[PDB]
RNA sequence: GUAUGUAUUUAUUUU
RNA sequence: UUUUAAGAACUAGAUACUAACAC
RNA sequence: UUAUAGUUUUUUUA
């Protein structure tokens, strides 16, 4: 337990922000790929 | 609507699966009953042997030149595309019938009649359905796994337990991922959709066009074609068997990255335009 | 007036074929046999009025009397006819009392019925009186069918 | 305000205005002969005028059988009076409702005031120029009636008022609710099978929580699909209210709401049913549903609710499946009928039929899947659409009802650390029936 | 018991 | 030119965090 | 326990 609590300096915001922002990636790599996958059709879709 | 532009024999066996490369969409690679795997030009380019028995299922990776193999006999083979030879081989499977690729995390995801999904390390076991394991997906957010069972329910998997149970099929053989964030569910008679579509009997694989298509391979040989949206059917055909009329079905199917490349049990390869 | 013609026809029976109830074409027909069906109804528990709670026959047609009419006229908005075509023709069925009762449940709570064996609608003052007296057809055929 | 706020809902003063007078629209309206009554003629009523005091205006006028002989006007207990200056036919009573406060105590200054300045006054709408005035304070029970007067009324006034006071419930909706606020209450069986209709509402199975994953770490709260499980006991026709979680979209905690879509479709069922086929009463185990009944069920006080006085096993329903199947198939929600027993009334009455099925429901509440294997053991023969439990033999059913009976008496001396060979009979009749 | 935050593209921009 | 995971199967649950859900 | 419930120092008898 406390070899466990030490490890993690932060607090709950930080934590919360490292989420959000992979979030944030998931979300790009998703939104490229569909572009790529339009590409394998041709048809270009441009990015918002 | 969808027409027939050509017909491939070459295989020996019945033809299992399907999968197209990812990048430059120039060529198959086809599962066989007969173990091989023949790789074939959106001609017949190579041969890729090395399992004993039938290989249900391919699936080709995006961001590595590699092919990851799984057939009836208990193992998992990557193929390193560029030298065309066996690498690895994985294992905790005594036949393993879906593998998929995770997106972004150099993972894989595999299952079979073990009723567990393992995923390897290219590390977890995911206690779950009470039978048979058909299909299994990856996704990059939340649930990053989904999975298809004979028990006739569909998990979406917690994969850092279950994160959500949906019960509402009636043995669910096969899964698509819309390019919507969503899922196409299949059973017997009614293919339902996940966050329905019209179908009388069309007992007993799906995909799905980049175009919001659906595509629904039969085991009566019939292919129906959705609308991904609606749920209305705008098309079915019937396939012409080959030179019996139970060998006329639809085993595997896919779309490449306006093409339909559908294996089936008559042992041919048909492209659908 | 064709209403006028359909009401005066004695080639149509009482008896309600269910793969009519949603026609669009069927609805002048199906909607006459209703009001035929229920007069029959009506009329049975006339021949036997003091042996099935006589006080309450009278109060029946009464509230019966606009729906027949309308059902006549071909008056009732589509939503509403299925509903009760549903009712009356699982109550023609004997061994379907209960299907009748579940479709009379929908139709009272405001909902499209549409028939078991083989979305949403909405209720006024004038009709929540017929919807009740159904009820009692309903309650009566099963007296019926039980005691003879 | 707060407190008043809860008090006074769902129009609950609108209600009071309905019961206590309308009511009255009973109670004379089948007076005819000793007053000389022609009809009650009474004008259809605006639903403000009971929660606005702006003005008033004529409510319910007496059309006499021939003539009447209006006196100057007096108090209901103002006496002695010589009715013929006038004479009318059509009438009116006012009566209406204010919650009065320690300065205003004493109505009939106000009965006569507002009376009198209403009748004298333009904007006050009448048919006839005579009539009456009954008001009330609910904040002490007053009441009072400043008419014109033909004779005749005054006792049937009196008196009545005394019933109505003392009865027309929604004055005891407030004297119950009040007495919650004021947290001041006073300190110091087979018969379900009699012939009038008896239904169960049993609520447990409405609002389904469901725990789910939070997005970053916490324990997630949701719901599906419930349903309103209602029968009665005899005669086996199932009440289902389809409960499709569309219904909790945006709103609030769901137990308030939850208690209150209850008892509104349990009501709308009611209303819409025959008088023939209404129920004379309600039984439900879960009384956190008085509140939610009750306040819909002014409406009816023909109806009676009634509570458990003993202790109940309900909660069960929805494991023995196809009626749950019939849950979790809904697309939209809808009522749908069903048969309780099987077929138990041939080869039983339904007496030992509802007591082999409470003994059934317990077996599937201590330890379960044990009873459902024990019920679907040998499936070999096996249950039509209609039935619900496995369809059995004599015997079949018999040693079952011994076997289910069984294991609540055993896995009870094991599990509640007191033992079942030292009992005395009262207390197994007691989990028996409870 | 909540504030707070996020996305909500339908009507084809030239090879 | 790089790389190599001991592998597979079976098992119960204790300490856990939290729950606009049950006095 | 209801018509809620972050700041309004949260909780004691003759």
């Amino acid at each position: 337990e406390a070899r466990a609590r030490l490890l993690n300096t932060q607090g709950k915001k930080a934590t919360r922000k490292i989420r959000e922002r992979m979030l944030e990636e998931s979300k790009r790599i998703a939104e490229l790929q569909k572009r790529r996958e339009l590409k394998q059709a041709g048809i270009n879709v441009a990015i918002k | 609507p969808k027409k027939v532009i050509r017909n491939y024999p070459g295989h020996p066996e019945g033809t299992t699966a399907l999968k197209f490369l990812p990048k430059t969409g120039h060529l198959i690679l086809s599962g066989g009953n007969d173990h091989t795997i023949k790789i074939w030009d959106f001609e017949c380019l190579r041969d890729f042997q090395g399992h004993n028995k039938p290989i249900k299922a391919l699936r080709f990776t995006e961001d590595c030149q590699s092919f990851l193999s799984s057939s009836f006999d208990r193992s998992v083979k990557i193929w390193d595309t560029e030298t065309g030879k066996v690498k690895t081989r994985l294992h905790l499977n005594s036949p393993a019938d879906v593998e998929s690729r995770p997106t972004n995390p150099h993972e894989f995801i595999v299952g079979l009649s073990n009723s567990k999904i393992l995923h390897y390390d290219d590390v977890q076991t995911y206690d779950h359905h009470l039978s048979s394991i058909l299909a299994l997906k990856y996704f990059p957010d939340g649930s990053k796994f989904i999975s298809s069972s004979e028990d006739k329910t569909v998990r979406i998997w917690e994969n850092q337990v279950p994160i959500k149970q949906i019960s509402d099929t009636a043995s669910m053989p096969f899964l698509n991922v819309h390019p919507n964030y969503f899922c196409a569910q299949s059973m017997d008679n009614r293919i339902y959709s996940f966050s329905k579509y019209k179908r009388h009997p069309k007992k007993i694989h799906s995909s799905a066009g980049y175009g919001i298509s659906l595509a629904f391979s039969g085991d009566g040989r019939y292919i129906c074609s959705g609308d991904s949206k609606s749920r209305l059917f705008t098309w079915d055909w019937n396939t012409s068997r080959l030179l019996i009329p139970g060998n006329k079905p639809i085993t595997q199917v896919d779309w490449h990255p306006s093409k339909v490349i559908c294996s089936g049990a008559a042992g041919k390869i048909y492209v659908c335009d | 007036r064709i209403q006028e013609a359909i009401a005066q026809d004695k080639t149509i029976s009482v008896i309600i074929d269910p793969s009519q109830i949603g026609s669009t074409e069927g609805k002048p027909l199906l909607s006459m046999k209703c009001n035929l069906y229920i007069h029959e109804i009506l009329s049975r528990w006339k021949a036997s009025l003091e042996a099935y709670h006589p006080e309450l026959f009278l109060d029946t047609k009464k509230a019966l009397f606009p729906l027949l009419l309308q059902l006549r006229r071909n008056q009732l908005a589509p939503d509403l006819l299925i509903s009760l075509a549903t009712v009356l023709y699982h109550l023609q069925q004997p061994k379907e009392i209960n299907l009748a009762v579940q479709s009379y449940m929908k139709l009272s709570i405001g909902n499209v019925a549409w028939p078991i064996g083989v979305a949403n609608i909405m209720i006024d003052e004038r009709t929540r009186l017929w919807i009740t007296s159904i009820k009692r057809l309903i309650t009566f055929e099963e007296w019926y069918t039980s005691n003879h | 305000k707060i407190s008043l706020i809860q008090i006074f809902r769902a129009h609950l003063w609108q209600k009071i205005h309905e019961s206590i007078v309308f009511d009255i629209c009973q109670i004379l309206d089948g007076e005819l002969d000793v007053l000389q009554i022609e009809s009650v003629t009474k004008e259809t009523v605006h639903p403000r005028k009971s929660y606005k005091m702006n003005s008033s205006a004529a409510d319910i006028t007496m059309e006499s059988v021939h003539e009447w002989e209006v006196s100057k006007p007096s108090l209901l207990h103002e006496t002695n009076d010589s009715f013929k200056g006038l004479i009318t036919n059509k009438m009116w009573f006012d009566v209406q409702l204010r919650y009065g406060d320690y300065d205003s105590h004493d109505i009939s200054r106000y009965v006569r005031a507002k009376f009198l300045d209403y009748t004298t006054d333009n904007v006050s709408m009448y048919p006839s120029p005579t009539g009456v005035m009954i008001g009330i304070d609910l904040a002490y029970n007053m009441y009072d009636a400043y008419g014109n007067w033909f004779n005749g009324l005054k006792p049937l006034i009196q008196n009545s008022m005394r019933t109505i006071m003392k009865a027309n419930p929604a004055l005891y909706v407030l004297r119950e609710r009040i007495r919650k606020g004021l947290q001041i209450y006073q300190s110091s069986y087979a018969e379900l099978f009699n012939n009038d209709i008896k239904l169960f509402v049993d609520d447990t199975n409405v609002y389904r929580v469901t725990v789910h994953k939070t997005f970053e770490g916490n324990v997630a709260t949701k719901a599906i699909n419930g349903c309103i499980f209602t029968l009665n006991p005899k005669t086996g026709h199932l009440f289902l209210k389809i409960i499709h979680t569309s219904v909790w979209a945006g709103q609030k905690r769901l137990s308030q709401l939850a208690k209150w879509k209850t008892a509104e479709e349990v009501s709308a069922l009611v209303r819409s049913l025959p008088k023939e086929e209404q129920p004379k009463q309600i039984i439900v185990t879960r009384k956190a549903m008085l509140d939610p009944l009750e306040v819909h069920m002014l409406d009816f006080p023909n109806i009676a609710i009634r509570p458990t006085e003993l202790r109940l096993p309900f909660s069960a329903a929805m494991s023995i499946d196809k009626l749950s199947d019939v849950v979790m198939k809904a697309t939209e929600p809808q009522m749908v009928l069903f048969n309780i027993y099987d077929d138990w009334l041939d080869r039983i009455s339904s007496y030992t039929a509802f007591s082999r099925l409470t003994l059934l429901l317990r077996a599937l509440k201590t330890n379960e899947e044990s009873a459902k294997m024990i019920l679907l053991s040998d499936p070999t023969i096996t249950i039509k659409s209609y039935h619900l439990w496995p369809s059995f033999t004599d015997e079949q059913w018999i040693t079952i009802e011994s076997q289910m009976r069984d294991l609540i008496l055993t896995e009870y001396g094991r599990k509640y650390n007191v033992n079942i060979s030292a009992l005395t009979q009262t207390e197994i009749k007691d989990i028996i029936l409870g």
